[PDB]
């Protein structure tokens, strides 16, 4: 029984062109994977337990979710211009309700989330010098799982509907009485398995911070980014759980009929929207805080300076991982709690911003008195750093009760969270892309282009939002789709111009990685330490090798690498490459994450023998993983040699230290 | 090897949020009866008495189960283990049989907004002791066929910080819902 | 670690039985009753920290009890700070 | 930010104690906002790479001039925000009674599906999509929901409490000049959420309220029943402003205790 499938996908429509677009470029990638390499894309990539292959498939991954996110972008902005005028939009309410669902929740979990745990798979265990992370086939069965759940919102907008409640489908919209569709199942069933992902990649990388850095690198000695990323895995483990048990609870009402959030029989419908937001917060700075580390390296780099305040920044970034665990009720402020429990929150919320704002001085006196060069990377963190200081404002006005209890759903909260994330998640993912380039693929990045894409962003987004400021202003609320004030339609068609500047910009960033790819013998890297360099991570060759260092480093000193160029023992030939142990890779995480895929689908639409045999299929393939017992290797001494000999030849080739 | 215990000690810690958050709901929604069970008249507080006994019995058990595997003898660390899941066993089977007697009566977990955070702490409890005794079966099977090895030692000392954190989850469960719930 | 272990059994025994009495066959005001199970409750979490779970300072060079303070901070912050917001959303729900 | 925008440019004594706590904010956080742009770009340019004059001064990380500044303006700025916070927080908490001489009118609110719905208790009006009251007299608003959460929100007035099924919420605004005020739901409820607007008719005195209610209770359909609020509740998207002569006794009451039983 194939139970509540049936065969409407989405026929009355017109979307599926893009369901016709998404399997006729699928099927393009199945020919030009069969018209190459399969058995490549399979041994090195696809069940790789290194977390430069990983970091790279998530950015892959959170680069393709942000063109689907961004299309949903594009098709909301154009209906909030046509709705606003009086001519109805081509996009209904029942569509367009889940346009801006699936926006929220592609662009939070599946653009930003994946965007910021590659940057830290790829960077973390080589800035702490260590050969890989704590968990490798645990960091493969997260990142499967991020890919279960981007697979599930794909088909969400093939075969069903996605939820028409909101990116947190908030409990009595999104109940089984008033969304007896599927689309809050495909939500739920999405978030709880890349809430497994990530909750895994968080347990990898707090252990592989905590325990794998290199002998001798102290806690204080450690790169600010590996700091960020320390109390980004932090939040993560002390939230997701959060999002988890709520959206387990929200399965529970919509299945089995029970009762923690509906209206009627006891439940209380609010305690949603307190868990909700509990992990809401919390995973706001799980998005912010890396991106902050990825500004702490991005300026001492591009500056050629020390970074100003090394101790001020660790304590800040302490500080709100502490904090983001007592702001969340500044979400809900309209709820209607007393005055005391709003003006402790708002008052929480405010002191939260000190930190930050001790981080933006830190960064802008990081640059006072420093080389800047304007390198695509840098223009990513000045730009990041005026749009972040303009964002955390609005945000901080949002943080009183009183300007919330009038702002609370305007869209001048839609400028704030888009300010500090396009400014802040997406400026950062961008420079780190860009900045790390190098030390993932060897090339270096068209910079031509890249400052195109920066300059197209942020104008574009300047003229994209500030509109919805002022929309925010004149009472504009969020998810309105048909019949706007047409008091509000200059703004919207001015947004829409940033929508479009916006679009250009990601154009911009896609002819840069094609000019790059295509460009990618010259701009070879070949030293492996491009734009100088200020951390571990640089001493590597710009591929690095599997193993990633053929001798752990000593690390005397906080800035390792700038003070082992400056001190001169920068690049040493050893005496002996001892055999060093490496996981090996394991397809296993595919098939615990292929029963995921089956699990969470069969369960979406109630095809119980089929999610019976999912989540069999996975429990069972972890039962065989736990057998598995040849899951390590010793690589030979000969090809550490040989990797070794070619960096050294190579640095030789320049000056030869 | 000791990254691996430590991996599993702060997954236990996020399973203490999981259950904080838990926690949480049935605080909210213990007053949210409608119309039905109030809890005291529902617990049967001996049947938690004897629960809480055979919890203990088998932390007690897979203790005994650990400091057996600190001494190099495979045999009498399987029996400890066989021992622990017996009493893990019979727990899960008492807490089915506490829901099952629920479920058929009115007072099943749709009933209220009580009994449906009821059954999600205490049922989320039941289903992670569910799991440590998968787990526990499959450490089991993979002691007999390859011995106290370096991995299964490491997973027997993770498997006895989830048995124990499980223990403690419960003591804060019976303290919580079971014993407050009864006055 | 045996002594250790039936230690703990003994006192995880006389303090799982001492609430339980004091629920079942009352002998108590309805204040001490909660003050007390709460204290044996804690008390008991405690033994099963210490004994079973062998936490200790030193071990993994901190970050063990460093990791279990944290996580039972945030414990703390996220149910007295739902119990507070939701009681005192309740309260202003009401038809009052 | 409109200058004429409805908070920049508000009609309620409650909004405009929100847009002047709104502008003081704006600018307390302006005052240490525009230096950290100011700096970003002027760094940026006069240290720049090219810049030979600039100072290059590398390895120069702790400063305990810098970092007191950096750790003392901005906790300064937080603890006069906070203070601000507090008070303004606990003076505009929607359940506060305005504290004013007229005696408040009491409107009871009830989101539907896409619609909102108004009971008027003591002048027993019921109107759909649409509110009237005079202006200068405190507004009590009693707002629950039917279906699911809305946000009963009118941006020229000011706050805009949350409605919520089974629960109600108390919302006091005042009007303090005449006119038609825009009044929508700010809590995204379904496909009809885009035409939950209602209007807010703030008429010039006690007269024109009276002649507006005379003109409600001269409406042949009635809400005596349930069922009529039931057949009211059927969901649909874009009603129209509809009047209700008498409504039953305690339907406010009656339409919470449909969830709390
Ligand atoms: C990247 C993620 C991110 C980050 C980092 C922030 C940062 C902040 N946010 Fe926002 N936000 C984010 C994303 C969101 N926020 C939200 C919602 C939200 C809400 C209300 C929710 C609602 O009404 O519905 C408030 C009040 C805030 C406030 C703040 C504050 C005070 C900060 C501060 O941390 C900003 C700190 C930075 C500052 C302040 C600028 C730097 C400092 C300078 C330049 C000087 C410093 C001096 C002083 C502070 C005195 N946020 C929502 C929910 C929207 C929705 O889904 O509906 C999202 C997604
Ligand atoms: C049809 C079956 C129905 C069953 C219904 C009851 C629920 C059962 C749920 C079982 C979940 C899986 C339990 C664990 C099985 C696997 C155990 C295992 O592999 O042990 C070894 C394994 C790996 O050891 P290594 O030495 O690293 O191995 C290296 C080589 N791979 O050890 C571990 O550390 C794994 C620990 C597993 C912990 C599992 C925790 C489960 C928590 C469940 C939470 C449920 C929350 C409530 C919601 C439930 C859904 C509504
Ligand atoms: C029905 C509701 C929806 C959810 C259904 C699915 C539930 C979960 C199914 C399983 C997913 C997790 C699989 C975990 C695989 C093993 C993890 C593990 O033990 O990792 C160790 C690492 O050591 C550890 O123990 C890792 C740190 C501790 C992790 C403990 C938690 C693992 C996940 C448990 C389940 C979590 C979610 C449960 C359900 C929650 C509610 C939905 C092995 O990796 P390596 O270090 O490379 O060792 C060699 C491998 N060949
Ligand atoms: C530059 C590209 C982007 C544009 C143009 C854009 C634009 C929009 C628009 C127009 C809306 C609808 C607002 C409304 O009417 O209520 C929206 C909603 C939203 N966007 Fe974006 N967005 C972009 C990228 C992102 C990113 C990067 C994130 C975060 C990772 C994000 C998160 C959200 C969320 C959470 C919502 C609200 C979803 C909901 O209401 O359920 N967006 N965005
Ligand atoms: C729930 O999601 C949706 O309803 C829709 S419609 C639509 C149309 C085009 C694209 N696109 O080009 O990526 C995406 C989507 C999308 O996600
Ligand atoms: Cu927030």
């Amino acid at each position: 029984k194939l139970s509540l499938d049936a065969v409407p996908f989405h026929e009355p429509i017109v979307m599926v062109t893009i369901a016709g677009i998404i399997l006729g470029g699928l099927a393009l990638v199945g020919l030009i994977t069969y018209f190459g390499k399969w058995t490549y894309l399979w041994k090195e990539w696809l069940t790789s337990v290194d977390h430069k292959r990983l970091g790279i498939m998530y950015i892959i991954v959170a680069i393709v979710m942000l063109l689907r996110g961004f299309a949903d972008a594009i098709m909301m902005r154009s209906q909030q211009a046509l709705a606003s005028a009086g001519e109805a939009g081509f996009l209904p309410p029942h569509h367009y309700d889940q346009i801006f669902t699936a926006h929220g929740v592609i662009m939070i979990f599946f653009v930003a989330m994946p965007f910021v745990i590659g940057l830290m798979n790829l960077v973390v265990p080589l800035q702490i010098g260590a050969r890989d992370v704590a968990f490798p086939f645990l960091n493969n069965l997260s990142f499967w799982f991020t890919v279960v759940g981007v697979i599930l919102v794909n088909v969400s907008l093939g075969v069903g509907e996605f939820a028409q409640t909101g990116w947190l489908a908030y409990p009595p919209l999104s109940g089984i009485e008033y969304s007896p569709g599927v689309g809050v199942d495909y939500w739920i069933w999405s978030l709880q398995l890349s809430g497994i992902g990530t909750t895994l990649t968080g347990i990898n990388f707090f252990v592989t911070i905590l325990k794998m850095r290199a002998p001798g690198m102290t806690m204080f000695k450690m790169p600010v980014f590996t700091w960020a990323s320390l109390c980004a895995n932090v939040l993560i483990i002390a939230s997701f759980p959060i999002l988890t048990v709520t959206v387990a609870l929200l399965t529970l009402d919509r299945y089995l009929g029970t009762h923690f959030f509906t209206n009627d029989m006891g439940g209380n419908m609010m305690m949603y929207i307190n868990l909700i937001w509990a992990w809401g917060h919390p995973e706001v700075y799980i998005l912010i805080l890396p991106v902050f580390g990825v500004f702490s390296e991005i300026a001492a780099t591009f500056s050629r300076k020390r970074l100003f305040g090394y101790t001020s920044l660790v304590w800040a970034t302490v500080c709100i991982t502490v904090l983001s665990f007592i702001v969340w009720l500044h979400h809900f402020f309209t709820m209607g709690a007393g005055a005391n429990v709003n003006a402790f929150f708002g008052i929480t919320t405010m002191i939260i911003a000190i930190p930050t704002g001790v981080k933006i001085f830190n960064w802008l006196f990081t640059m006072y008195q420093g080389r800047i060069v304007f390198h695509s990377a840098m223009l990513w963190t000045i730009g990041f750093i005026v749009t972040f200081s303009v964002g955390g404002m609005t945000g901080v006005l949002l943080a009183v009760p009183g300007a919330d209890f009038v702002l609370h759903n305007s869209l001048f909260l839609i400028a704030h969270f888009h300010n500090v994330i396009i400014g802040g998640v997406v400026f950062g993912c961008f420079a780190g892309m860009t900045y790390w380039w190098p030390k993932a693929f060897g090339f270096k990045l068209n910079e031509t282009w890249g400052k195109r894409a920066f300059w197209f962003w942020i104008i574009g987004f300047f003229v994209a939002f500030m509109p919805l400021y002022a929309l925010g202003f004149m009472g504009m609320t969020r998810r309105l789709s048909q019949q706007i004030d047409p008091q509000f339609h200059t703004m919207l068609m001015i947004a829409a111009s940033g929508a479009v500047l916006i679009a250009l910009g990601i154009l911009c960033l896609v002819i840069q990685m094609y000019v790059s790819i295509r460009d990618r013998d010259q701009n070879r890297d070949l030293t492996g330490d491009p734009w100088g360099g200020r951390t571990l991570e640089w001493a590597t060759s710009s591929p690095p090798p599997f193993y990633n260092f053929a001798v752990v480093p000593h690390v005397h000193e906080r800035d390792a690498f700038w003070e082992m160029k400056e001190k001169g023992e920068a690049y040493k030939k050893p005496d002996h490459y001892e055999e060093i142990h490496m996981p090996k890779n394991s397809g296993a995480g595919i098939v615990i994450a292929a029963f995921s895929t089956i699990f969470g689908f069969a369960m979406i639409w109630h095809i119980w023998w089929l999610a019976i045999v999912g989540f069999a299929g996975m429990i069972i393939t972890w039962i065989v993983k736990s057998f598995d017992e040849d899951v390590d290797y010793y690589v030979p001494v000969a090809e550490i040699e040989k990797l070794e000999n070619q960096h050294f030849d190579e640095i030789t080739k320049a000056g030869l230290k | 090897g000791g990254t691996k215990i430590f991996g599993f000690w702060i997954y236990l810690m996020s399973d203490c949020i999981l259950f904080s958050i838990l926690f949480a709901t049935y605080a909210v929604l213990v007053n949210g009866t409608a119309g039905g069970p109030t809890g005291k008249d529902i617990f049967e507080l001996p049947f938690v008495l004897v629960e809480t006994f055979l919890l203990l019995f088998s932390s007690i058990t897979y203790g005994m189960a650990a400091i057996a595997m600190y001494k190099n003898n495979k045999s009498q660390v399987i029996s400890w283990l066989a021992l622990t899941w017996l009493f893990g066993a019979g727990f899960i089977g008492m807490e089915i049989y506490e829901f099952h007697h629920l479920i058929v009566n009115g007072m099943g977990p749709d009933r209220s907004g009580f009994l449906s955070a009821f059954f999600a702490l205490v049922g989320t409890h039941g289903l992670h002791v569910t799991s440590g005794l998968i787990w526990m079966a499959v450490l089991m099977v993979q002691i007999a066929r390859r011995g106290l090895t370096s991995t299964n030692r490491t997973r027997i000392m993770c498997l006895s910080l989830f048995w124990h954190f499980l223990d403690v989850v419960w003591i804060c469960v019976f303290t919580v819902v079971y014993l407050m719930g009864a006055m | 670690s045996v002594k250790t272990y039936m230690t703990g059994f003994i006192l995880s025994i006389i303090l799982t039985v001492i609430p339980f009495w004091m629920v079942m066959t009352g002998a108590a005001s309805p204040a001490v009753i909660l003050g007390t199970i709460l204290a044996m409750a804690v008390v008991q979490v405690l033994v099963h920290l210490v004994c079973f779970l062998h936490m200790n300072t030193k071990s993994d060079e901190g970050w063990n009890m460093t990791a279990f303070v944290f996580t039972v901070l945030i414990i703390a912050i996220l149910v007295v700070g739902s119990i507070w917001i939701m009681w005192n959303l309740n309260y202003n729900m009401m038809m009052h | 930010s409109g200058c004429n925008s409805a908070l920049l440019d508000p009609k309620g004594q409650i909004g405009l104690e929100q847009r002047s706590l709104i502008l003081t904010a704006f600018g307390l956080m302006l005052i240490v906002v525009i230096p950290a742009i100011l700096m970003a770009v002027g760094f940026a340019w006069k240290y720049r790479a090219s810049n030979k004059d600039a100072k290059y001064s590398p390895n120069w990380s702790h400063s305990n001039k810098v970092e007191a500044v950096v750790w003392t303006v901005p906790i300064l700025i937080i603890i006069f925000l906070a203070v601000l916070t507090w008070k303004t927080t606990h003076a505009l908490e929607p359940s506060k009674p305005l504290a004013h001489d007229e005696k408040p009118i009491t409107i009871e609110v009830v989101s539907m599906d896409w619609k909102w719905f108004f009971i008027y208790p003591e002048q027993g009006i019921a109107t759909v999509n649409e509110i009237a009251f005079p202006a200068n007299t405190p507004v009590y608003f009693k707002v629950t929901s039917n279906s699911v959460m809305n946000s009963f929100f009118i941006p020229r007035l000011g706050s805009q409490i949350y409605a919520m099924a089974g629960m109600q919420t108390r919302l006091h605004l005042i009007a303090n000049e005449p006119g038609t005020y825009d009044g929508i739901s700010a809590s995204y409820s379904g496909p009809g959420f885009s035409g939950m607007k209602f209007k807010a008719i703030a008429t010039p005195d006690r007269a024109a309220f009276d002649q507006w209610v005379a003109k409600a209770k001269q409406s042949p359909n009635t809400m005596s029943d349930m069922a009529a609020f039931e057949k009211l509740a059927a969901p649909s998207e874009y009603n129209q402003v509809e009047y209700f002569s008498n409504v039953k006794p305690d339907l406010f009451a009656d339409v919470i205790n449909k969830f709390m039983a």
